[PDB]
């Protein structure tokens, strides 16, 4: 149904939504470099559970 | 200032010993911004020549991104070199000059007399 | 963090590459969508600010302003698609480009973790607004108006630049957390006052206090509708955000040096509100009202009291939403009459009955009628000020008394009274203007149920 | 004639071309569609769920966790008879005040 | 009961037995009666239905507990790693102490209506408890500034026994 044209005039609508899902990616990538004191602060440091290896992602 | 350090061979954009540093990763955020600059030149390049900006001469702005990325990449390695160099001989100096860098005494905040000003 | 920024900047290619007539639609879609995502950021923990990285972080103060700016973004698009319809598609796209580029900077500065990073886009907001005021402004004296607005802030901002870099060379980093934890008692040495003056005057200028305020009437009146809202609803408030952030290393020097500003602000609000009582221009009257409310925050922030900060953040937002609405009221009336004089179009209620209502809660909200967020702001500030000194209530309450007279003064002169005979072009209000007006008032009363969201980190 | 210019255009009324005009833009079909966007993506998805989202937001500022701790703490304190909340905060026993 | 009686001491209610002598009917008994079988019972009927449904699928939640962590008086100078734990612990205790005053304030306000015209003398214990709390609260956090930090709280406190011990030296003479 006209798809050759609804795509051309409404392909802009996907830009921002992928931008958001992209924005989460760098958000969930930059934190990895910020690991450092992962389960290290004595306020929150505790015994590591049998299966999971990382307390906070 | 590194203008006359011992070993600086003149007109050497990237000295050989700089290769001992982690090279900039191919998608370094600084690098892609350098690629942005190449693209941003491309859009306006068709603008002055009055061409259909975005869809105008795909070859032209494609070369712009390539040129800016490479010239960016070598710049980043050179940029990383000096900062590594600036920090390197920094540290070599302070060990060579212990007397000018005293280790400040370890006093907790309990013994520190910091006067208090009320807000009233 | 990023989940707001890339959606904002990736919105820019959409408007440029969208269809010829769909620009307003798709921009409005995702601007509201961005607002929804920003609202997801509104959550805050107990005491530690929501920290994201070295480059960005948010606290209980930044978050309410962030959601306000994103919430604003659809409103200018809604408010502007009437006087820009007869314009070339490129200029319309450029106009939209200016707004979101402006709005992008606002997210950046409010979430900035480093004072210099906060500083770089602190003036960078000026460039898009300068274009908006100058190019699309609909007047003659807008040219001198843009010059006044531009130079005033720069004249105050540049001392901050010299001051800020001095902090870097003396106290290491200028990361907001590292300043707060390593704060030291600023001495009384005669250099530290000029230290104090430079770190404060920059936020003073773009928070119009008596004397340093003549740009605002020239800023607001000649600016177009979208320029007026953004300038009055967020731009006067970067100065506010700076003071809550930068006063960490200005104590106890703030205790003694606060006096000239406090007297200037407290007396200024009586003077400025008096100007409102006899303003010939509707837009100017709203503009001067912003000075009075903003000058109240000057006393609020500069007292440096837990309660004072809380009421500041309450007036921080409530005034911005209200001032944007009143500017919408003036704009929605202006093009119908093609003039700015208040007495030009009297008795509008008999002609437009719904706008009579919209003007009515708008005036009531600016009245600080309880329990509107404005009342929570002013009433909290009065108590904090009264604890600081008993006399100030004479000045404080007098402002509310003056604020009553001029607020309903526009109501009676425009809405009530006899309709003007000669005018005959007043058409029934477009439901766009009606929809936009509810877009402003409805969240305001919605905020009344949850003040704790906008009370701030002191809460 | 000073300059060869054009007379000031007259403000068209969107209503007299199409009575149902909503004031969003000239063309009727997009104007009707702009209505749907401004309301559906205005009041509907932002004001309704956004309010519920912020209203049902999880514990903000630990407003209730502190209460529960206070109840337990106050229940501990008067049980032993010592004052229910000390005038001092950082125990002076450790403090090593100068002279 | 959901809350604790020790946290909220409720003196036993003294409800007199109804012993009227006038022959004409007491109306308020009737309005309470009709209310019972028009509002109270239907509300209870719905309530017992919702409460049994709630117990059909019961999900639990607990109360988060923060273990003790070294505070700011033993944290090293600068060293923001230890300052972070210190500041957060102090601010958490600020929240508890704010709630402690809140709990006492409700108890003081609870006396007012509970004691009626006897409020002036009956709960002077409630008055002094709030007086003890408010005065001690003033010595802890008052006048700390809008940018209050555990450093300032220690600083303000360190002045207190500074003056006190100075007064003690003068008192000893
Ligand atoms: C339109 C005019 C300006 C509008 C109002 C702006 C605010 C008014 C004051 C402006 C101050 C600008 C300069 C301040 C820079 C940072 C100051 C700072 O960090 O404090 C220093 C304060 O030191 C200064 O001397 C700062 C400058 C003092 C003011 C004199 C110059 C500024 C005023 C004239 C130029 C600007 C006015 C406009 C001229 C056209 C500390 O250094 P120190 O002196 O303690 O250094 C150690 C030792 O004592 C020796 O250095």
């Amino acid at each position: 149904m006209n798809v050759l044209q609804i795509v051309r005039d409404h392909w802009v609508h996907i830009l921002v939504p992928v931008g958001f899902v992209f924005g989460c990616y760098l958000d969930r990538r930059s934190d990895e470099k910020l690991t450092a004191f992962r389960n290290k602060s004595l306020l929150f440091k505790r015994e590591l559970r049998p299966n999971e290896e990382v307390t906070w992602k | 200032m590194m203008s006359g350090r011992p070993g600086r061979v003149p007109l050497q954009f990237l000295p050989n010993e700089a290769r001992s540093l982690p090279p900039p990763k191919l998608t370094d955020p600084r690098l892609v911004y350098m690629g942005f600059l190449g693209y941003c030149s491309g859009l306006i390049d068709n603008a002055i020549r009055r061409r259909p900006v975005v869809s105008a001469g795909l070859h032209r702005q494609l070369l712009y991104v390539t040129s800016f990325v490479f010239f960016g990449y070598y710049l980043l390695k050179r940029q990383d070199y000096m900062y590594a160099l600036r920090d390197h001989d920094m540290f070599a100096y302070v060990k060579s000059h212990p007397e000018d860098f005293p280790e400040k005494d370890k006093k907790t905040y309990g013994e520190i007399l910091e006067e208090f000003h009320p807000v009233r | 963090m990023l989940k707001i920024i890339i959606p904002t900047t990736m919105l820019l290619p959409m408007t440029w590459m969208s269809k010829h007539n769909m620009i307003w639609i798709n921009a409005t879609v995702h601007s509201l969508l961005i607002s929804l995502i920003s609202l997801s950021l509104l959550n805050q923990l107990g005491e530690n600010s929501l920290n994201f990285s070295l480059t960005f972080f948010s606290d209980s103060l930044s978050a309410p302003l962030l959601v306000l700016t994103t919430w604003l973004l659809p409103l200018m698009l809604m408010a502007s698609q009437s006087h820009l319809s007869k314009e070339t598609t490129t200029r319309k796209k450029l106009y939209i480009t200016m707004l979101i580029l402006l709005q992008l900077f606002l997210i950046m500065t409010f979430t900035a973790t480093e004072l210099i990073l906060f500083y770089i886009l602190f003036e960078a907001t000026l460039v898009p607004t300068l274009i908006i005021i100058t190019r699309w402004g609909n007047q003659t004296e807008r040219l001198n108006a843009g010059l006044y607005f531009l130079f005033y802030t720069l004249a105050g901002s540049l001392p901050l630049l010299v001051a800020l870099v001095y902090i870097q060379n003396t106290t290491g980093s200028l990361n907001f957390l590292i300043i707060h934890y390593w704060s030291h008692p600023l001495s009384n040495s005669w250099s530290n006052i000029f230290m104090w003056l430079a770190c404060i005057m920059a936020f003073m200028v773009k928070m119009p206090l008596y004397g340093l305020h003549l740009w605002l009437p020239k800023a607001h009146v000649e600016a177009p509708i979208a320029g007026s809202m953004v300038l009055a609803a967020v731009l006067l408030k970067l100065g506010g955000y700076g003071m809550m952030r930068i006063t960490t290393i200005l104590n106890p020097l703030t205790n003694y040096m606060a006096y000239p500003f406090l007297m200037l602000s407290m007396w200024g609000m009586i003077m400025t509100s008096s100007i409102c009582l006899r303003q010939t221009d509707l837009k100017s009257l709203i503009a001067y009202s912003s000075v009075s409310h903003m000058a109240l925050v000057i006393v609020a922030i500069m007292i440096q009291t837990p309660w004072s900060f809380m009421g500041a953040t309450a007036l921080m937002i409530a005034h911005g939403l209200t001032s944007s609405m009143l500017f919408c009221l003036a704009n929605t009336n202006y093009e119908r009459v093609h003039s700015r004089t208040m007495i030009l179009a009297r008795g509008l209620q008999t002609l437009l009955p719904l706008m009579a209502t919209w003007w009515l809660m708008a005036s009531l909200t600016n009245l600080a009628l309880p329990p509107s967020i404005n009342l929570i702001g002013e009433l909290f500030i009065i108590t904090a000020s009264f604890s600081w000194s008993n006399i100030t209530i004479i000045l404080m309450g007098m402002n509310m008394m003056i604020t009553a007279l001029y607020s309903l003064y526009m109501l009676i002169t425009t809405q009530r009274g006899k309709y003007t005979h000669h005018i005959n072009n007043i058409k029934a209000s477009f439901t766009r203007e009606n929809a936009l007006m509810a877009l402003h008032i409805l969240p305001l009363l919605l905020l009344t149920l949850n003040p704790k969201m906008i009370l701030g980190p002191l809460y | 004639i000073r300059l060869q210019e054009d007379p000031d255009p007259e403000d068209e009324n969107l209503y007299e071309k199409n009575p149902d005009s909503h004031g969003y833009d000239k063309d009727p079909i997009v104007d009707l569609w702009n209505m749907r966007v401004v309301f559906f993506f205005g009041f509907s998805i932002v004001l309704v769920l956004g309010s519920t989202f912020v209203a049902y937001l999880p514990d903000y500022r630990m407003q209730e966790w502190a209460r529960r701790e206070a109840e337990r703490l106050v229940k501990y304190r008067e049980a032993n008879g010592l004052p229910l909340m000390e005038s001092n905060c950082f125990d002076p026993n450790k403090i090593q005040l100068p002279e | 009961d959901s809350w604790d009686k020790d946290v909220y001491p409720e003196p036993p209610r003294r409800t007199p037995a109804p012993a009227p002598q006038t022959s004409l009917p007491n109306p308020v008994t009737y309005l309470t009666k009709i209310f019972d079988l028009l509002v109270d019972r239907p509300v209870t009927l719905a309530r017992e239905f919702i409460e049994q449904q709630h117990a059909k699928n019961r999900y639990y939640y607990y109360h988060r507990e923060f273990r003790r962590v070294p505070d700011i008086t033993e944290c090293e100078e600068k060293d923001i790693l230890c300052m972070f734990e210190a500041e957060m612990q102090w601010r958490r205790d600020y929240k508890v102490d704010q709630e402690i005053v809140n709990i006492i304030q409700e108890r003081l306000k609870a006396c007012q209506q509970r004691e009626g015209e006897s409020y002036r003398q009956n709960c002077a214990k409630e008055l002094e408890q709030f007086t003890q709390v408010s005065k001690a609260f003033q010595d802890r956090y008052s006048d700390l500034g809008a940018h209050y930090s555990a450093r300032k709280c220690l600083a303000k406190q360190k002045q207190r026994m500074l003056a006190e011990r100075k007064a003690a030296k003068e008192a000893a003479a």
